DNA sequence: GGCACAGGTTCAGAGCAGGCGTTCCGTTC
DNA sequence: GAACGGAACGCCTGCTCTGAACCTGTGCC
């Protein structure tokens, strides 16, 4: 029930006041599930990159996150091969930081925010987040041949 | 297999009464038989099993042949007090073995002592209640006993 | 080779990923612990969340031993100060919460914890417990497995203390030799006090204390000194200690009376004078309350017919 | 209030009718007893006076051997033979299970902590005085009720609380090396006056003999057999406990005492008259 | 029967019996005015002995009367009763009570019962005592009812002096080899809304006999939690997984076991039930430093086995997250935190192999491989 | 000889404390 | 060094302590 209420505000919000560089609409093959695009964050390697991400919405929600992963290929530290993002805000307390004081838009903010600046201390990819690190243009290079490839028209 | 003897009841017939007390005496012959074997062979391992069982021993003969005694005393009084004196005799060689664990002053001996003296004490206690139950508690003499060593001297 | 002060946490961050013997884990939380005295309060909780996720694997009794004598300590300063609260008491609460929370994820310190807190002979508990420790266990009373341990440990803790008072009275001759050490009657009272700064974890169990204590011994005697008076002593203390969780406690003074009620009517098969004189300064110091708890009133005069002339006429 | 002139000169006044006059009125001379002890009692632990009570019943009942000349009537004159018996026997006993008591939660808690060395001297010059006491009604001819049977019961307790101390000192000379001359002159007394004295009086009592529903008989006799054994284990556990000490102190206090009393039974020829 | 409700202002004194006699002559010869005669009788002046008789003369039509007006006769029945008249009418009204005869406004006033009998039991302790002593001495019959059981759980949830008694009472009855599947199946199934009135007792009693030993006793403690977390609704659902969570996280070896075969069981029996609160089994992974590998094959089999029941592939969420932390705790340097992700990978790879499946163990194994090179 | 206080005695029943059962460790050949 | 006999902590039960009532002895008119 509360799924409809939350969804309401969320869904008008999204086509009336969505945040920067980022949309999200009820998804014309999928009306239930949230399309959204995060367009790559500026001055980072996802420059001319527009990323579709796929939010599952629980049951259960406010009281559980939603479930997002990059639909888009992304060449990334806190996203592997299959879209899994490394996200607080995806998980419960104590793992995650999920809470009813935040909302969709909020976390998609928080997307576009790991974009820009990938995080090296939650890996999954171990091979991206030491090139990240050690070889920052190698990444840079990979990450916007990446864009060039899946991310762009 | 001690501890396996049912006391019967007055009511159960005198022929029962004779036959465990028959099968007391055995028992407590095997036990002074067995006691008698201490003075040849002294070590630590037999006198702790002699400690241990002489006063396990001594409370099958509490609980399972003093309610037969009470029973079969004014019928079968002289089988009873033999049976009796039969076991005071070596009553004394386990009150002179209890003198072995304070003179040497063994501890791993001296542990089941306190219930040894206090079992035995029970025993000449649970007579007096025989006499008293049979309404000749003025019979009941009581006296001390020489403290002997095992073998049996006066040791002073 | 002494630790720099600031960074002792810091330094004790990083024993936690090594793996360490018992002897070195002894040696690296006592340091920690004689580190204790000679810091502010408020960075102490993170401190002992970091000597636990050590302790754990390791030395646990090392790590309650500390942190309890060491607060029995600073709550004695506080206490011969007065003869400082808002910022102590905060730190305690979130401590004990901390201790609760390593106790729901580890049994065993549960249980080496009361093993530790244990009366055993009378003069053990009289330097074991304190009202820091109370206030630790009428905590873990939360968890449901401990409840019943912790209420009876209290409960004979309690007991003792009122069999050691009144000996010490009787005779000269004692009261010269022994300095007369704090009775958990003193103690447990200055618990309930110091939940006001509303550790509200607390309260379940002294309200539960309260009535087991008027529960266990009513005069049933009265339907001598030893089976009267420290018998007396033990629900006397229950009154005092419920008469201050409702005066105290505002959310919990409807389950307070409804149990006293509860206990009141239906019953008079035992006696029941204590729990009236009880009732009677609940009620007369804010009636107002019983303006929320009309709907047990409406159904004690549903047998006002089958309880005798006192429980009623009261 | 305890110490108040007006309350000294009231327990003096007390005291000073106790020790003068007679009064053959049974109720009235426990009375002036129970008072004169419970003023005591808030002034001073209650030992000097029980073996003074002791002492005066060793004078008046007699003894065990039938050849002592004892006679005390100097120290409390509301004590006769009429009185004691039934009277001032069972007075100056509870008192002393009292002052037991308190020594016993004192060592109880002095054991708890691992303010010592004061603590035991007192302990040990209220068991030597009360020793005094319990020494006196041993000698003495007793009557055969719960007379004689709380004496006996009383002294398995003076000796559990001995075997508790023993224990406590157990935990220190294995450490640093002591078991000071007070204690070690403690065992010896208990070996001298009491040990002895106990087979004396046990053999004294249990030879002495002097209608009857069937369960409560047996019940009377199972009841007065519990005693004597339990006093037997209670020293038993002493000597036992003395062993530990003498062998892990490196002095034998088994110098002082004596090898264990044991006993035989007879049955004799009367048994053929009744039957 | 205003008349009757009127008859106590009216009658003078030497007329009481007399209407007494001829009331019990209404009673047996009219069933629906059993309240107000009852009242009547309670409110009259009469012999005691009378009120037996007429007692007894309620008790044996007891079948025959229609259920909304059983408490009010129960609530007389345990006025009437005495200290002594306890066991006596307790036996009887243990007997002749059926609860299985009764079925919607069955159900409510069955429910309304069952406050006015807790009320009864709660109030006198006279009762609770003699009631448990009348169902120890119920040990001998395989054959005592829902009513007994239920009753237990009651004056569990009620009546606090007597906590150890039913506990002893309960273990020694159910290690006898009596109480028994049979009989929670039909308490479960029938009386279920009584139940879940008294939701805290139920799991209060499953917990206490998970800390037991002795498998009948596990097994009951166990079973317990089974029939609440199928019957009951979401509330008490996720309270029930709750306790087993409790018990993972927390307990000591006997009891994680027990709970993980319970998890294991409830997923085979309901996985869409567990879908709901699958969030909770995922909340054990912040303590798998408290965790063995048994146990931790286990609960990888477990997770892994309600992720890959077909329908609940729509919910692909906790296995996206179990896949996540696999290569977290793979990622790790240490050998302890390497080995619990190697455990859970390969449990994973093989309830998933039972062509893009083949693709995903494909990887998995090879990235495991890799890691563990 | 008759009745009532006194104290003995007898039993219900609550609660305490120690000895056993399953398991580890000092001691003696 | 290794085989034997004693030390350690969770469970069950018998012993003790108590208190309540009844009853049988005995004290006085």
């Amino acid at each position: 029930m509360q799924r409809a209420s939350r969804l309401k505000r969320e869904l008008h919000m999204l086509a009336t006041e969505p945040p920067p560089g980022i949309t999200c609409w009820q998804d014309k093959d999928q009306m239930d599930d949230l399309r959204a695009q995060i367009l790559g964050g500026a001055n980072t390697p996802y420059e001319k990159g527009v990323f579709k991400l796929e939010v599952i919405i629980p049951e259960r929600y406010p009281f559980e996150p939603p479930q997002i992963r990059f639909l888009t290929p992304i060449y990334h530290p806190n996203i592997d091969s299959a879209g899994r993002i490394c996200l607080d805000v995806l998980k419960l307390p104590p793992k995650g930081a999920w809470r009813p004081s935040l909302n969709i838009a909020t976390v998609l903010t928080s997307i576009q925010l790991l974009m820009s600046e990938p995080n090296p201390d939650d890996p999954l990819m171990a091979d991206i987040s030491s090139e990240f690190k050690y070889n920052k243009p190698a990444f840079l290079k990979n990450a916007r041949q990446w864009t060039e490839k899946h991310a762009r028209q | 297999t001690v501890k396996k003897i049912e006391p019967g009841t007055a009511a159960d017939s005198q022929q029962i009464h004779e036959e465990k007390l028959l099968y007391w005496n055995m028992a407590v012959r095997d036990f002074s038989i067995l006691i008698n074997l201490i003075k040849v062979f002294d070590s630590h391992p037999v006198l702790h099993v002699c400690l241990k069982y002489g006063r396990l021993f001594v409370e099958a003969f509490l609980k399972q042949c003093m309610p037969l005694l009470d029973f079969s005393f004014r019928k079968h009084r002289e089988d009873v007090l033999s049976l009796l004196e039969t076991f005071q005799l070596d009553t004394r060689l386990l009150h002179h073995l209890c003198g072995h664990s304070k003179i040497h002053q063994d501890t791993r001996l001296t542990q089941h002592v306190p219930l040894l003296k206090k079992t035995l004490e029970l025993l000449v206690c649970r007579v007096k209640a025989m006499l008293t139950l049979n309404n000749c508690r003025e019979a009941f003499w009581l006296g001390n006993l020489k403290n002997r060593d095992l073998q049996g001297e006066e040791i002073k | 080779g002494r630790w720099d002060q600031q960074y002792v946490i810091q330094l004790t961050s990083m024993f936690k990923d090594v793996p360490l013997t018992a002897e070195e884990v002894e040696f690296v939380v006592e340091k920690a612990l004689s580190m204790f005295s000679k810091m502010n309060l408020q960075e102490i909780p993170p401190l002992v969340y970091q000597l636990l996720v050590l302790s754990s694997k390791g030395s646990r009794k090392s790590v309650l031993e500390g942190i309890i004598a060491f607060f029995s300590a600073l709550d004695k300063q506080h206490n011969e100060e007065q003869s400082p609260s808002g910022e102590l008491r905060h730190v305690e609460g979130t401590i004990i919460l901390h201790i609760v929370f390593a106790i729901k994820l580890d049994y065993e310190l549960g249980r080496e914890l009361v093993k530790h807190l244990k009366v055993g002979q009378q003069g053990d508990s009289n330097n074991n417990l304190s009202p820091f420790s109370i206030a630790l266990l009428l905590s873990v009373t939360r968890i449901q497995r401990f409840q019943d341990q912790v209420l009876d440990l209290l409960k004979t803790s309690v007991v003792k203390s009122f069999k050691d008072l009144q000996l010490l009275q009787g005779s000269k001759f004692l009261q010269n030799l022994v300095p007369h050490r704090s009775y958990v009657s003193t103690m447990i009272l200055e618990v309930v006090k110091n939940s006001v700064h509303s550790w509200d974890h607390v309260t379940q169990g002294l309200v539960e204390l309260g009535f087991i204590l008027m529960d266990s011994y009513g005069p049933k005697k009265v339907l001598p000194s030893l089976s009267r008076m420290p018998n007396q002593h033990a629900c006397k203390l229950g009154a005092n200690i419920l008469l201050e969780t409702f005066k105290i406690h505002e959310m919990i003074r409807q389950e307070i009376l409804e149990q006293v009620l509860n206990r009141v009517v239906t019953r008079a098969s035992s006696p029941i004078s204590h729990f009236l004189d009880l009732l009677s300064n609940i009620v007369m110091y804010a009636p107002l309350v019983l303006q929320s708890c009309s709907s047990k009133v409406t159904e004690a005069f549903d047998y006002l017919s089958f309880l005798p002339l006192q429980t009623v006429q009261r | 209030e305890p110490s108040s002139p007006q309350f000294v000169q009231m327990l003096s006044w007390t005291s000073k009718i106790c020790k003068e006059n007679s009064r053959e009125d049974a109720l009235f001379c426990k009375s002036l007893m129970n008072l004169l002890f419970s003023l005591h009692v808030s002034y001073k632990s209650p030992v000097i006076l029980l073996r003074d009570l002791s002492q005066d019943i060793h004078g008046h009942l007699g003894d065990i051997d039938q050849d002592v000349e004892v006679e005390k009537t100097n120290h409390f004159a509301i004590v006769n033979l009429r009185t004691a018996a039934p009277t001032v026997c069972l007075l100056v006993l509870s008192q002393a299970e009292k002052v037991l008591e308190e020594v016993d939660w004192l060592i109880t808690k002095l054991k708890g902590q691992v303010p010592n060395q004061p603590v035991e001297k007192a302990i040990i010059m209220q068991l030597g005085t009360l020793l005094t006491f319990f020494h006196e009604l041993v000698q003495t001819a007793l009557p055969s009720g719960s007379c004689v049977d709380t004496l006996l019961k009383d002294l398995c307790k003076m000796y559990t609380t001995l075997t508790a101390l023993v224990r406590y000192y157990l935990q220190v000379c294995q450490s640093s090396g002591g078991i000071p001359k007070n204690m070690e002159k403690l065992v010896k007394l208990s070996g001298s006056h009491l040990t002895p004295l106990c087979y004396s009086f046990i053999s004294y009592v249990q030879n002495k003999s002097k209608p009857a529903v069937v369960a409560t008989a047996m019940a009377r006799v199972l009841r007065e057999t519990k005693p004597i054994p339990n006093l037997i284990f209670a020293i038993e556990q002493y000597e036992k406990f003395l062993i530990h000490l003498s062998k892990k102190s490196k002095v034998s206090l088994m110098q002082h005492m004596k090898l264990s009393t044991s006993r035989d039974f007879k049955i004799k020829g009367n048994i053929l008259d009744m039957v | 029967h205003d008349i009757i409700t009127s008859l106590p202002e009216i009658l003078g004194d030497s007329q009481h019996a007399d209407v007494g006699k001829e009331l019990s002559d209404l009673l047996i010869e009219n069933t629906s005015l059993t309240v107000p005669i009852l009242d009547v009788l309670s409110s009259l002046r009469l012999d005691p002995n009378f009120l037996l008789k007429v007692r007894q003369l309620v008790m044996d039509k007891l079948s025959s009367i229609r259920l909304e007006d059983l408490p009010v006769i129960i609530k007389f029945i345990l006025h009437s009763v005495t200290a002594m008249d306890t066991l006596e009418v307790i036996s009887e009204l243990r007997e002749k009570l059926d609860l299985q005869h009764c079925v919607s406004s069955g159900q409510s006033c069955i429910i309304l019962l069952f406050d006015v009998i807790k009320s009864a039991i709660r109030y006198e302790k006279t009762i609770s005592e003699a009631w448990i002593k009348a169902i120890e001495n119920t040990a001998s019959v395989s054959e005592h009812k829902v009513f007994d059981l239920v009753m237990l759980f009651i004056i569990y949830s009620t009546n606090t002096q007597t906590k150890k008694y039913i506990d002893r009472v309960l273990r020694n009855k159910i290690r006898s080899g009596c109480i028994q599947e049979q009989l929670l199946q039909s308490t479960f199934s029938v009386h279920y809304l009584v139940l879940k009135d008294m939701c805290s007792s139920i799991l209060s009693l499953a917990q206490s006999l998970l800390h037991s030993l002795d498998q009948s006793i596990i097994s009951f403690g166990s079973l317990l939690y089974k029939y609440a977390f199928k019957f009951f609704d979401t509330y008490c659902q996720q309270e029930v997984v709750g306790a087993l969570v409790t018990h993972i996280c927390s307990g000591n070896e006997a009891e994680v076991d027990t709970a993980l075969d319970v998890l294991l069981e409830l997923v085979v029996l309901n996985p869409s039930a567990m879908m709901m609160n699958a969030v909770f089994v995922k909340g054990i992974l912040d303590y798998l430093d408290n965790i063995s590998p048994q146990q931790i094959r286990k609960l990888f089999y477990v997770l892994s086995t309600l992720a890959f029941s077909k329908q609940n592939e729509a919910s692909s969420h906790i296995q996206d997250d179990m896949h996540l932390v696999i290569r977290k705790q793979l990622s790790s340097t240490v050998f302890k935190y390497k080995l619990i992700g190697i455990i859970g990978a390969v449990t994973m790879a093989g309830i998933m192999a039972a062509d893009e499946q083949c693709t995903q163990v494909t990887s998995l194994l090879q990235l495991v491989h890799s890691c563990s090179e």
